[PDB]
């Protein structure tokens, strides 16, 4: 039965953590926020083809930009994220994060995350971006982003209400079949 | 509250590393260094390649470092100075990611499905290649965790600051030794 790598990269602003916690267990993790998820691994199937599909994080990497590759090959899968709230998130997927998957896994599979949908939509939080003379990232933005790095697909989800969660990562594993 | 979740995360995510150092140690080492198996000519006898420095790193953890962070359970606070107190044995981290690389290429050109079988066999989640990232991880994850201590911590907080300046430190150390 066919074994899946799938490593999660981007800011920490995007909640990497909590994105793959809320994705194993179905919630989101609501009350304390953990920093760690150990490397996953557990059997879904999609379209009906049964799959073992391993997740690896990477937050507390960010500042480590010779020891984040180290995760990199044999990757069948990268999800690049930025969080929909912050347009440095999102520049960074061009700035820092395309190229250096890129580098190290030229013709492996991405897939374009955008995470905290449901703030997109927050007054406090748009106003806090108003503020600073930014919007949030609305979806044609995504859209552009993914074609020019090259993307199988952009997704937006929430972990907080679920949104576009569970479909991240089905098609996390469409892109492997 | 929140210092209490962080600390008990502290606390079990230690054991966990602890356990999973241990598990590696005594599968996929244990096969290779036993004899109990054909070993591909390509890996015999460069297990100290493969592994690198893991032994050594798990016997801190299991023989001191998770010993003394049990002792700082009711002292979130004060965790920061169990991280200046064993400085210098996170500088066997530096090693263990220097070595990384030369790991990861000598298990794909001439290891073929040897770990592969074992996992397998032993009914393993975790590959060998997941094994051997975790202290990569670990060592990165431990700012996080005194990152997340600050923001909830008072004018106590000496205690953790130069407990970060050492974790901080300690993977730049390992980030800047790579080729
Ligand atoms: C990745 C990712 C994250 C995400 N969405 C979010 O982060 N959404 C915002 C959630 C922030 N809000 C603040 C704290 N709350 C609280 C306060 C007091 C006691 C208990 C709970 C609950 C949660 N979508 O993707």
């Amino acid at each position: 039965m066919q074994a899946i790598k799938c490593v999660v990269v981007g800011d920490g602003a995007v909640g990497k953590t909590c994105l793959l916690i809320s994705y194993t267990t179905n919630a989101f993790p609501g009350e304390y926020i953990p920093t760690v998820f150990d490397n996953y691994s557990a059997n879904v199937m999609v379209d009906g083809k049964p799959v073992n599909l391993g997740l690896w994080d990477t937050a507390g990497q960010e500042d480590y930009d010779r020891l984040r590759p180290l995760s990199y090959p044999q990757t069948d899968v990268f999800l690049i994220c930025f969080s929909l709230v912050s347009p440095a998130s999102f520049e960074n997927v061009r700035a820092k994060w395309y190229p250096e998957v890129r580098h190290h896994c030229p013709n492996t599979p991405i897939i374009l995350v955008g995470t905290k949908l449901d703030l997109r939509d927050d007054k406090d939080t748009i106003e806090k971006l108003k503020e600073k003379k930014l919007t949030p990232i609305t979806y044609p933005q995504g859209l552009a982003m993914a074609k020019e790095i090259g993307a199988v697909k952009y997704l937006e989800c929430s972990a907080l209400t679920q949104r576009g969660l569970k479909t991240v990562f089905d098609e996390a594993i469409r892109a492997v079949l | 509250r929140k210092k209490e979740f962080i600390m008990a995360e502290l606390l079990q995510t230690e054991k966990a590393y602890v356990r999973d150092l241990h598990e590696c140690l005594e599968t996929y080492l244990w096969e290779m260094t036993s004899g109990v198996e054909e070993i591909p000519p390509g890996i015999l006898n460069k297990e100290h390649i493969i592994f690198g420095n893991i032994q050594e790193i798990y016997d801190f953890h299991n023989n001191i470092f998770l010993k003394e962070l049990e002792k700082y359970e009711q002292l979130p606070e004060d965790v920061g100075h169990c991280f200046v107190t064993w400085a210098d044995k996170f500088q066997m981290y530096v090693t263990y990611c220097k070595n990384k690389p030369d790991s990861n290429q000598l298990i794909l050109e001439h290891a073929g499905t040897f770990f592969d079988e074992i996992q397998q066999r032993h009914g393993l989640a975790n590959s060998i290649s997941s094994y051997l990232i975790k202290p990569v991880q670990r060592v990165t994850k431990y700012q996080l965790l005194l990152k997340e201590l600050l923001t909830c911590c008072e004018e106590g907080k000496g205690e953790l600051k130069d407990g970060l300046e050492v974790m901080l430190s300690v993977p730049k150390k390992a980030n800047d030794a790579m080729h």
